[PDB]
């Protein structure tokens, strides 16, 4: 199957520079023209660049030229993308795509997050609960930055009945929550744990949802 | 560059239903088109390109017409999978260009919110913080309206709302909302009520604790 991976977004300060990734597989690259396209957290689209199939040709919209550089390796089958100048507007999902009738394929995307505030773990808190048939338990993960964090329930043993909610940013800090719902019968006899990662400041917490 | 426009930004439609969603550049793009869905989770694939072909993989329950300006994705009979935002894009003309999309929902029966609200942890009072929490899950429709009352005032400041897109599966909505305070002013109540209003029940949907229990 025809797979492309985005890797590289992470915080970066406003003027600096940040180098992505996508890794290719299922097709043959060097045949293909290769693109990058970035959607802002508006979820508006914007194509950014384009390379042709041999790596000798470049396109860029006024946007970001003269501060991205698209590339490719055709031997180890990458594509890269090279930013400069970064300004907080080109905080957005990256994704790599393959040209061919459209973006014909796309990655799952790396964000890119463009702001002066600081890197932050969260703290993560657990909601406990007046019973019936099912209870609903929950994790509060407050005060992190940047974005991503996941989350998990009995190290992802428990998927069913579970609701994570979108991170809302309030003043350079994000918090999310998330919601699980079992049989009352499972809790609290039997435990649930929420499990809480944070790339950006290296951290994976469990937190005991105690009666 | 050229401007493509998604006039309608969301729509609501039944299953089965044969929908349309609709797409207008600026200038005439000669069949120049292309078609995308992105799922609620970020992933993205092309459906239709050039006007009318449908890429490889893809369901034939999507087709893709038009001419000129004027350019429609048409889902043959909607159904559960299809929640998503779709969108136009023209490839006539550099720079390339995206429409605004267009987000698909279901129109399903009514469902009442099941509310669920969570004093702060002793953790986070330990450390002079105080998060009140209140889940409202699985309803239909979105609308919906809450309220935190505190020794039965409405509270506004400090409230934190998120919402799920709508779930896949079961097509409800969710809504998370929390009252962020400081241990002191948390410790000057008794009273913790999340109040929801919706079109399910007649009388606002109340839950609450007291502090003092």
């Amino acid at each position: 199957e025809v797979m492309l991976v985005e890797s590289g977004g992470v915080l970066v300060k406003p003027g600096g520079s940040l180098k992505l990734s996508c890794a290719a597989s299922g097709f043959t690259f060097s045949r293909y023209a290769m693109s990058w396209v970035r959607q802002t957290p508006e979820k508006r689209l914007e194509w950014v660049a384009t390379i042709s199939s041999g790596g000798s040709y470049s396109y860029y919209p006024d946007s970001v030229k003269g501060r991205f550089t698209i590339s490719r390796d055709n031997v180890k089958n990458t594509l890269y993308l090279q930013m400069s100048s970064l300004r907080s507007e080109d905080t957005a999902m990256y994704y790599c795509a393959r040209d061919s009738g459209g973006f014909a394929y796309w990655g799952q995307g790396t964000l890119v997050t463009v702001s002066a505030a600081k890197t932050t773990p969260p703290s993560v808190y657990p909601l406990a609960p007046t019973t019936g048939s099912s209870v609903t338990l929950g994790c509060l993960v407050k005060g992190y930055f940047p974005e991503p964090v996941t989350v998990t329930w009995n190290s992802g043993s428990l998927s069913s009945g579970v609701h994570t909610f979108p991170a809302v940013l309030q003043s350079d800090l994000y918090t999310l929550s998330s919601s699980v719902t079992v049989p009352s019968s499972t809790w609290p006899s039997q435990s649930v744990t929420c499990n809480v990662a944070h790339p950006a400041s290296s951290t994976k917490v469990d937190k005991k949802i105690e009666p | 560059d050229i401007q493509m426009t998604q006039t309608t930004s969301s729509l609501s439609a039944s299953l089965g239903d044969r929908v349309t969603i609709s797409c207008r550049a600026s200038q005439d793009i000669s069949n120049y088109l292309n078609w995308y869905q992105q799922k609620p989770d970020g992933t993205v694939k092309l459906l239709i390109y050039y006007t009318s072909r449908l890429h490889s993989g893809v369901t034939s329950r999507f087709s893709g017409s038009g001419s000129g300006t004027d350019y429609s994705l048409t889902i043959s009979n909607l159904e559960q999978e299809d929640i998503a935002t779709y969108f136009c894009q023209q490839g006539n003309t550099l720079p390339w260009t995206f429409g605004g999309g267009t987000k698909v929902e279901i129109k399903r029966a009514d469902a009442a919110p099941t509310v669920s609200i969570f004093p702060p942890s002793s953790e986070q009072l330990t450390s002079g913080g105080a998060s009140v929490v209140c889940f409202l899950n699985n309803f239909y429709p979105k609308d919906i309206n809450v309220k935190w009352k505190i020794d039965g005032s409405e509270r506004q400041n400090g409230v934190l709302n998120s919402w799920t897109d709508q779930d896949s599966k079961d097509s409800t909505y969710s809504m998370s909302s929390t009252l962020t305070l400081t241990k002191d002013e948390y410790e000057r109540h008794n009273s913790y009520t999340c109040e929801a209003t919706h079109k399910t029940s007649t009388s606002p949907i109340v839950k609450s604790f007291n502090r003092n229990e």
